[PDB]
């Protein structure tokens, strides 16, 4: 546009595909990372079904679709279907050719080595990308919120990651990975829903569970005191008319499921709560470096949007943590797009040149170019 | 005689959708008044809660100074 | 600093009027333009004070000198409060259609004075 040339920003997860044009502050066309076929055989003739039904077109009509998700936190059940997800991204919504503008993707911390080389194969050899990089999830948001000294816990629907990044990344481990977010809460509901004459059976309607979840479901401050309150039918049940037509008086259902977050013992996992793992990462660093970590805590992700998420942390942490200085948690009121706001940062930096992979660089160091320069 | 039936039938359709619409519209109009009243009521309570927690903000502050 | 001995204030104004009238800016048009400038002055004179909304040491932004921020919305003739709901607080949604403004973020002081 008579400014520069070849530039773009992108970001994908287990919820939405955040992307936009060149030099933007916020996304432009986010869409669900879904994709399925036809369990209904799509009037076979009222088109040769194909196109699994990805994008707004897919999210619009769920019934015909057997929504089979490709990338469940880390593991990619299949790469063949990924081919026609990015074919919908750059060409339909972004309206730009990938054989021109760079690309800034996100990296699920500690992702299988074999996956990186496989992805690069899809871009460089097929979609011809002469410049691109895959930054590491959390570290991005750090520079956006305006923090240089804090501990980041960025996670939404993908995977939980405790990234203590306030003066260095890639160093002692002090990081954790937990497959317990988003889809885990989306699949657990139908189970407990059975006791209330409800059952979102198939995957298509399972996706709706998440929709209603993010508009009412809240977290209990103390399950004990709210157990006796159950008698008082006022703060619990609330009339929610299902778009089709079937009221669901969610009440105790709201604060029962989220309890699993702090208590992973409800789904057969010894994984400690997100406030225990926090200790595990802090106890590794030096002794004279905790007082500043407690001062500011970066809690990001769409998972940190439900009522009663930050106040609970300040109750459990103080217990098994030093009690002398003040403790404050920085949870950006809109901390979901924290990664994208940070993506816009690195997207406009020139120092970033010493990170991405140039067309020729791949052929000069084989497929291992990724893990030979990056880390 | 047949044309009469066509128009007479339309009268039944018109009368049916009229009484049905007006019936629900009246019910809706009455409901709005109840919801509007609840809005005004809740808004009033929220105002009292807002001014109260603000009074605690200046109270917890002055107490912190005296404690220091 | 305001009053200066070197430059005459009252003597220049009448000369400025001549310059505007000579070119093609009659008083009728001048007044119509001053409203636009005067509006900015109202939205200018507002360096908000400390907003004790946070807990520890940090803070956000809130109006204490209301009549000043009110003047900003006075020329606009809109809900003084609603005005600050969209500015001091950054609202973003987007996706599918295009954006829906209401839910927002109380930004820090640096970004606050920045937007100011
Ligand atoms: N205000 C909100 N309240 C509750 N859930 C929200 C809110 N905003 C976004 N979400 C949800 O957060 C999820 C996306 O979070 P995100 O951190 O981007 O996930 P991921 O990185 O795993 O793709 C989606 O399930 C979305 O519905
Ligand atoms: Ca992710």
């Amino acid at each position: 546009d008579e400014d520069e040339t070849t530039a773009l920003v992108c970001d994908n997860g287990s919820g939405l595909v955040k992307a936009g044009f060149a030099g933007d502050d916020a996304p432009r066309a986010v869409f669900p990372s879904i994709v399925g076929r036809p369990r209904h055989q799509g009037v076979m003739v009222g088109m040769g079904q194909k196109d699994s039904y990805v994008g707004d077109e897919a999210q619009s009509k769920r019934g015909i679709l057997t929504l089979k998700y490709p990338i469940e936190h880390g593991i990619i059940t299949n790469w063949d279907d990924m081919e026609k997800i990015w074919h919908h991204t750059f060409y339909n919504e972004l309206r730009v050719a990938p054989e021109e503008h760079p690309t800034l993707l996100t990296e699920a911390p500690l992702n299988p080595k074999a996956n990186r080389e496989k992805m690069t194969q899809i871009m460089f050899e097929t979609f011809n990308v002469p410049a691109m990089y895959v930054a590491i999830q959390a570290v991005l948001s750090l520079y956006a919120s305006g923090r240089t000294t804090g501990i980041v816990l960025d996670s939404g629907d993908g995977v939980t990651h405790n990234v203590p990044i306030y003066e260095g990344y890639a160093l002692p481990h002090a990081i954790m990975r937990l497959d317990l977010a988003g889809r885990d809460l989306t699949d657990y509901l139908m189970k407990i829903l059975t006791e209330r004459g409800y059952s979102f059976v198939t995957t298509a309607e399972r996706e709706i569970v998440r929709d209603i979840k993010e508009k009412l479901c809240y977290v209990a401050l103390d399950f004990e005191n709210e157990m006796a309150t159950a008698a008082s039918s006022s703060s619990l049940e609330k009339s929610y008319e299902l778009p089709d037509g079937q009221v669901i008086t969610i009440g105790n259902e709201r604060f029962r499921c989220p309890e699993t977050l702090f208590q992973p013992s409800f789904i057969g996992m010894e994984s400690a709560g997100i406030h225990e793992t926090t200790y595990n990462s802090i106890m590794k660093c030096d002794i004279d470096i905790r007082k500043d970590l407690y001062a500011n805590n970066v809690m990001s992700g769409g998972t940190t949007m439900y009522p009663g998420i930050a106040d609970r942390m300040q109750k459990e942490i103080t217990a098994l943590a030093p009690s002398t200085m003040k403790i404050k948690i920085i949870a950006p009121p809109e901390r979901k797009y924290s990664v994208w706001i940070g993506g816009s940062i690195l997207a406009s930096l020139s120092t970033f040149q010493q990170m991405w992979i140039t067309k020729q660089e791949y052929d000069e160091a084989g497929p291992s170019i990724v893990h030979r320069k990056c880390f | 005689a047949r044309k009469l039936v066509i128009i007479e039938s339309d009268l039944e359709r018109a009368e049916e959708r009229a009484e049905l619409s007006e019936g629900k519209c009246a019910e809706l109009e009455e409901e709005l008044k109840t919801v509007t009243n609840n809005l005004k009521s809740l808004e009033a309570q929220a105002e009292k809660y807002s001014q109260k927690e603000d009074k605690y903000e200046e109270e917890i502050k002055v107490l912190s100074d005296k404690l220091k | 600093c305001f009053d200066v001995s070197t430059i005459d204030d009252s003597g220049e104004f009448k000369i400025i009027v001549k310059a505007m009238e000579t070119l093609g800016l009659k008083e009728s048009d001048q007044n119509s333009i001053w409203r636009i400038l005067a509006a900015i002055l109202h939205i200018g004179n507002i360096t908000f004070a400390e907003a004790a909304e946070q807990r520890t040491g940090t803070t956000t932004v809130k109006v204490s000198d209301t009549k000043s921020l009110a003047a900003a919305a006075s020329c606009l003739k809109t809900d003084q409060q609603s005005l600050s709901i969209a500015l001091c607080y950054r609202s973003i949604s987007t996706g599918v259609g295009k954006r829906c403004e209401v839910i927002s973020v109380p930004m820090d002081c640096n970004q606050a004075a920045y937007s100011r």
